[PDB]
RNA sequence: GCGCAAGACGGACCAGAGCGAAAGCAUUUGCCAAGAAUGUUUUCAUUAAUCAAGAACGAAAGUCGGAGGUUCGAAGACGAUCAGAUACCGUCGUAGUUCCGACCAUAAACGAUGCCGACCGGCGAUGCGGCGGCGUUAUUCCCAUGACCCGCCGGGCAGCUUCCGGGAAACCAAAGUCUUUGGGUUCCGGGGGGAGUAUGGUUGCAAAGCUGAAACUUAAAGGAAUUUGGCGAAGGGCACCACC
């Protein structure tokens, strides 16, 4: 790895439509603090409200379609 | 066995026996 | 293994003092030892480069070659080698229902270069047309060809290097073309595509050191 | 690395090539003339498995180790190469262009012109395959 | 039966074109039977573009735009869903499919 | 990244656009020859239409003799896949693919629809040639030419619509003018299989091409359309006798 980087905590918005194979999971658009303009969308199973953070250890992928 | 096939080994046969009779005259 | 990089030095590339920018960038060589003379790996090297980063006031979509010839001390003194355009304007420009008309030349200017110049030129469709095919008959497109070869002969053979490439930074090349062609059929994307070198005469430096000024 | 010049008056230009294509990327980092390199790190490198080599992940460490031995070597500005496997085969790029180009962004370093140069033809070779192509 | 008012293509008085190959498959298909897509897409895709804008050092820089062109035949085009089966009464709709952004 | 050498091909422009009797034809330019349509108050006066015998051209593959062989790639050599896999897949690879000279005359050579000629509705368009007209442009005046716009005529590739009409229907402005049955003319089919098979003739270096039966066996083989049917077909929903 030869680097090491920081938990990166962030709070949902808007959650979009149940995705995956079985539908286990949920899609939300995932928004930072550290801008107030830098809002991405990720994927996270569970129950899932609008309102509550997430903990993010790998902060620079995108959301993921049925495959 | 379609119509094209059947065609290749009626050939063969026709080539068969084309040589039989050559060789048999 | 040793580090391979503890024997490079940051060279300057310069631009001659036909452009306004004359600082490009900065490349780089190893050391002299032997039969590696740090001149002869900036001996054959092509920059390609941009014309907004060039120039100031000028467009982002074309794109010209520079060749150093030879290193005076820490400096890359660079020559003119060929003009291009970008392939995004390239793919922009061709449509559907029209037409195309291209032309190359072998001429060669007053001086030792010679040139290939590659020309491109699309169709106008007028602002009360109803129609949609905006097609043209053949021979239109031949008289437009013969009238883009004889404008570009004519343009270059009294000139010299600097003259030409000083009306490649504008489009009056082109302009004459798109004005050239106006009572046969309208035209409105008229640009040089490509320009190359074939011949390369006897290097000289006064001529070198003459076009930087 | 080192020489006379000053990391304010003004920032080292460089320029790197991504090919991207369906089975590996290829990020790579050359000088301004583009004959000579910097440091080529490639997809396969970072993952074990070939089948991770496509993925963007595999792309994204591959940049930002290139793009953190590039910063720790002094080149700041980068001009963008984006080639896809091109010739007869695929004018699509790969799936690991975007994201190889997103780490770099986010490496810390500059982004200048971007521009395509995959090789497409004027219809020259025959291509791959028989003529009713692949059957699966 | 005659399924067609044309045979699937787009050849009325000329007997033969020129073969192109498809993208997906190798398969040699004639130019006016595949169905071509002109796609226009660009560099970053939807939210890359602000941290693109932000790295780019030349401000107001327009983006550029990566434009192919796509042959397919037509079993790689129904298998990848670029193109459906219609009805009987409704195949007869030359109007391509309309475009919202 | 800079150059060299060889062969093949002509992307985007390229469309239900053009030409050609058909097979077919796409880099710029030069040369030779031919042709449809349009224009004509020119020329001859029935020279016309379809066609046994015969004749020209005819995709790819195949054969003989050369030069050349970049890529692709029958046969072959392996690696996986699988119960078997000398198949789908992946890596090499001989003939062949390219050019010339001599052959054969075969395709779903298909618009699965012979050629000539008369009649029989409408509409928006396209390519060519000719005719007429308000306007804009090749910078401001005039005329002719090109480029738009508005219409007409002739030939053609097509398209939409119609209770002309036809058909078993799918459908067709021809597949209509057909029992209210006759415009001229060439080829060609009498249930299915045997069978495009055997012999004979002819042609070809060869492979094969043309001509082409019979004994015997069979009560069906088929064309169009309708309704649940099944799809390892697509588009929407549901179920803890399904899953997470
Ligand atoms: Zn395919």
């Amino acid at each position: 790895t030869s680097r090491v980087q920081p938990i990166k905590l962030a709070r949902v918005t808007k959650v979009l439509g149940r995705t995956g194979s079985q539908g286990q999971c949920t899609q939300v658009r995932v928004e930072f603090m550290d801008d107030t303009s830098r809002s991405i969308i990720r994927n996270v199973k569970g129950p899932v409200r609008e309102g509550d953070v997430l903990t993010l250890l790998e902060s620079e992928r995108e959301a993921r379609r049925l495959r | 066995m379609r119509a094209k096939w059947r065609k290749k080994r009626m050939r063969r046969l026709k080539r068969k026996r084309r040589k039989m009779r050559q060789r048999s005259k | 293994v040793v580090d391979p990089f503890s024997k490079k030095d940051w060279y300057d590339v310069k631009a001659p003092a036909m452009f306004n920018i004359r600082n490009i960038g900065k490349t780089l060589v190893t050391r002299t030892q032997g039969t590696k003379i740090a001149s002869d790996g900036l001996k054959g090297r092509v920059f390609e480069v941009s014309l907004a980063d060039l120039q100031n006031d000028e467009v982002a979509f074309r794109k010209f070659k520079l060749i150093t010839e030879d290193v005076q001390g820490k400096n890359c003194l660079t020559n003119f080698h060929g003009m291009d355009l970008t392939r995004d304007k390239m793919c922009s420009m061709v449509k559907k229902w029209q037409t195309m008309i291209e032309a190359h030349v072998d001429v060669k200017t007053t001086d030792g270069y010679l040139l290939r110049l590659f020309c491109v030129g699309f169709t106008k469709k007028r602002n009360n047309q109803i129609r949609k095919t905006s097609y043209a008959q053949h021979q239109q497109v031949r008289q437009i060809r013969k009238k883009m070869m004889e404008i570009m002969t004519r343009e270059v053979q009294t000139n010299d290097l600097k003259e030409v490439v000083n009306k490649l930074i504008p489009d009056s090349i082109g302009k004459d073309i798109e004005k050239a062609c106006q009572s046969i059929y309208p035209l409105h994307d008229v640009f040089v595509r490509k320009v190359k070198m074939l011949k390369k005469p006897k290097f000289e430096l006064g001529k070198l050191m003459e076009l930087h000024g | 690395s080192l020489g006379p010049q000053v990391a304010e008056g003004e920032n080292v230009f460089g320029v790197c090539h991504i090919f991207a294509s369906f089975n590996d990327t290829f990020v790579h980092v050359t000088d301004l003339s583009g004959k000579e390199t910097i440091c080529r790190v490639t997809g396969g490198m970072k993952v074990k498995a070939d089948r991770d080599e496509s993925s963007p992940y595999a792309a994204m460490l591959a940049a930002q180790d290139v793009a953190q031995r590039c910063k720790e070597l002094g080149i700041t500005a980068l001009h963008i190469k984006l080639r896809a496997t091109g010739g007869n085969r695929t004018k699509t790029p790969g799936p690991g262009a975007q994201s190889a180009l997103r780490a770099l962004a986010r490496s810390g370093m500059k982004i200048g012109r971007i521009e395509d140069v995959t090789p497409i033809p004027s219809d020259s070779t025959r291509r791959k395959g028989g003529r009713r192509g692949r059957r699966l | 039966t005659k399924k067609r008012r044309n045979n699937g293509r787009a050849k009325k008085g000329r007997g033969h074109v020129q073969p192109i190959r498809c993208t997906n498959c190798a398969c040699c298909v004639p130019k006016d039977k595949a169905i071509k897509k002109f796609v226009i897409r660009n560099i970053v895709e939807a939210a890359a573009v602000r941290d693109i804008s932000e790295v780019s050092v030349f401000d107001a820089y327009v983006l550029p735009k990566l434009y192919v062109k796509l042959h397919y035949c037509v079993s790689c085009a129904i298998h990848s869903k670029v193109v459906r089966n219609r009805s009987r009464e409704a195949r007869k709709d030359r109007t391509p499919p309309p475009r919202f952004r």
